[PDB]
């Protein structure tokens, strides 16, 4: 994994947030519950 | 207006890769994709991908897949797109263009181009710069018939394009079809120019074929006269 | 797994899971934050 | 190219033509995303239809198209010389899909036979350590032949280039072909050949060391 902290979230140029930095070690437990993805091309008919 | 305008056109040697640029102008930059497409000489369009710019969404095609890099500076608002690995099949002019509508829009991105850039050529070829080797194209006895003698020239072992071909000075223009440059599968070009003179005027007229090749500097005139037999 | 349209590899597909999936995340290193005077009132948060 | 478009169209102006399409239901029958680009030579495409029946904001009224099951049609009415372009179809099939493209030019011309002619690789070449043949084609209608070469009945594809047909200033094309060789290799076979064949008719053309 990566941590950055100047973030542009939404990608809205002109105005970027700077996050400060959080002290100590870091940790966080998460249900993964769903997915975002996308397919391929024409490519090869039905092979895979 | 909206403006795609690309980069200059570039020369390169096999195996190597190349970026293409292509700034747009004239619409909301982050909001419509941009397809890039490259279309050999003579040939048909390669569709070779697409961006979304909003976070550099990409897609690629099976054949394309690997060898494209394709992005946009948001900021700077210019696409980039990078073939590697080039071959000989990988010359052509390379085009970005983008879809008729927004990504908010329905079936965006698959709709159809409208704002199209220059395209860039892009040449990929192994040769180096060679000084062409002129001969004269001698019709014979048996190639007349009607009374008319079609003579010309080659330009070949020359490298790189073109090579231009006119007839005693810029005299002779009548009948005259240059065609088109084509590689060898060596990669040292060739070419050839045609001209249709009266067989009555075989021993009254001079012609000569003017070849140029300005990088390699050597320019010969070649003559074209009657094979003596 | 729910998309709009699936024809169109563009469409974005999205998973609905049945069963959570568990991950364990960490910033593994203990932070110092220094606290940077630029003010009056304004104060930067560095990382010592 | 996944979608076949005709080769060459030929209308004579102000008459109306039509370019097909055909692709698999996969593409043109399944779908509405049939598309037409307009390339005059030398410069971009551009877009002259979508959604099967659909004009970009600039097309004129005598271009229109349409789709018949797997099979879409483009048509122009009204030709003019500003037409005399290449033309590619779109559709989607799941990636980009693209038709061959297709020349337009005028009609009300006869057939030509091809003018070809054959000329030896000179002695300023055999000592140059090379030996090139070249084949002339000149004075022929319509636009699409094929250039063979033949060492006396024994073809050899070594070698073999050929060019892009050039309208010529008599609405006639032009194209030539050429063949690399040796100076061992042209002085050891007896004859060398060029055989062009246009719409079933054969010329052919040879020539030999000296
Ligand atoms: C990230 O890293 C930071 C930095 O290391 C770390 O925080 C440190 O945590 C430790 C442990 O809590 C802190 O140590 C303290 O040291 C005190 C003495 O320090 C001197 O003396 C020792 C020798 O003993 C030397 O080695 C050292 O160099 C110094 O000279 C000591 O006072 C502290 O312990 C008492 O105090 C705390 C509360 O303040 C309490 O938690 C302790 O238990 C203890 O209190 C006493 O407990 C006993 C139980 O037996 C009880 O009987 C008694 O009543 C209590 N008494 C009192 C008065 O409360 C402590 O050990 C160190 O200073 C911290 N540094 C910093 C910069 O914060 C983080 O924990 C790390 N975090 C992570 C997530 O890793
Ligand atoms: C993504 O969403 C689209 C719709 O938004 C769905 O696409 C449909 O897909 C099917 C199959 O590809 C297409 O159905 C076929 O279309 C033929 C003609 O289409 C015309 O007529 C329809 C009305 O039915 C119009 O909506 C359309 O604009 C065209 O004018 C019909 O001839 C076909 O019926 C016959 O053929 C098929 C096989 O070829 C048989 O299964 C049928 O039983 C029948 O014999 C057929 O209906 C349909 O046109 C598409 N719709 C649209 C609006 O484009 C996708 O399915 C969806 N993706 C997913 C994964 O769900």
């Amino acid at each position: 994994c990566r941590i950055k902290q100047i973030i542009n979230m939404w990608q809205r140029i002109g105005q970027a947030m700077y996050a400060p930095p959080i002290q100590g070690v870091i940790r966080c437990v998460s249900n993964i519950t769903g997915l975002i993805l996308t397919r391929d091309g024409g490519s090869t008919n039905s092979t895979t | 207006e909206v403006q795609l305008v690309e980069s200059g056109a570039q020369v390169k040697k096999p195996g190597a890769s190349v970026t293409v640029s292509c700034t747009a102008s004239g619409y909301k930059f982050t909001g419509y994709h941009m397809h890039w497409v490259r279309q050999a000489p003579g040939r048909g369009l390669e569709w070779m991908g697409w961006i979304n710019p909003f976070r550099g969404a990409v897609k690629y095609p099976q054949n394309f897949r690997g060898r494209v890099s394709m992005t946009r500076d948001t900021s700077m608002e210019i696409f980039y797109m990078e073939l590697s690995r080039l071959t000989s099949d990988d010359t052509a002019v390379y085009y970005c263009a983008r879809e008729m509508f927004d990504s908010s829009a329905d079936w965006s991105p698959w709709r159809g181009m409208v704002a199209w850039g220059q395209g860039t050529l892009v040449t990929v070829s192994s040769a180096s710069t060679k000084g062409p080797s002129v001969f004269p194209l001698a019709p014979s006895s048996k190639s007349t018939s009607g009374g008319t003698a079609a003579l010309g020239c080659l330009v070949k072992d020359y490298f790189p394009e073109p090579v231009t071909v006119s007839w005693n000075s810029g005299a002779l223009t009548s009948g005259v079809h240059t065609f088109p440059a084509v590689l060898q599968s060596s990669g040292l070009y060739s070419l050839s120019s045609v001209v249709t003179v009266p067989s009555s005027s075989l021993g009254t007229q001079t012609y000569i074929c003017n070849v140029n090749h300005k990088p390699s500097n050597t320019k010969v005139d070649k003559r074209v006269e009657p094979k003596s037999c | 797994i729910r998309s709009e349209n699936i024809t169109n590899n563009a469409k974005n597909i999205l998973v609905q899971f049945n069963t959570p999936v568990q991950i364990n995340c960490t910033r593994p290193n203990n932070n110092t934050r220094k606290s940077i005077r630029i003010g009056p009132g304004q104060a930067f948060y560095a990382t010592g | 190219s996944a979608l076949t478009q005709p080769a060459s169209v030929s209308g004579s102006p102000g008459q109306s033509i039509t370019i097909s399409c055909a692709g698999s239901s996969r593409d043109v029958g399944g779908f509405d995303l049939v598309s037409w680009y307009q390339q005059h030579p030398g410069k971009a495409p551009k877009l002259i239809i979508y959604e099967v029946n659909k004009r970009p904001s600039g097309i004129s009224s005598r271009f229109s198209a349409s789709k018949s099951g797997n099979t879409a049609s483009l048509t122009i009415s009204g030709l003019q010389e500003e037409d005399e372009a290449h033309y590619y179809c779109y559709s989607y099939a799941d990636g980009v899909a693209f038709g061959g493209g297709t020349k337009l030019t005028v009609l009300g011309q006869p057939k030509a036979a091809p003018s070809v002619t054959l000329f030896p690789p000179s002695s300023e070449e055999l000592q140059a350590n090379k030996a090139t043949l070249v084949c002339l084609i000149s004075d022929f209608y319509p636009g699409a032949v094929t250039v063979a070469w033949k060492a006396d009945s024994s073809p050899v594809k070594a070698g073999v280039e050929t060019t892009t047909p050039s309208k010529q200033s008599n609405n006639k094309y032009a194209a030539s072909s050429y063949l690399s060789l040796t100076p061992e290799q042209w002085k050891s076979h007896r004859s060398y050949s060029c055989q062009v064949t246009h719409e079933g008719s054969t010329v052919e053309k040879t020539v030999a060391p000296t």
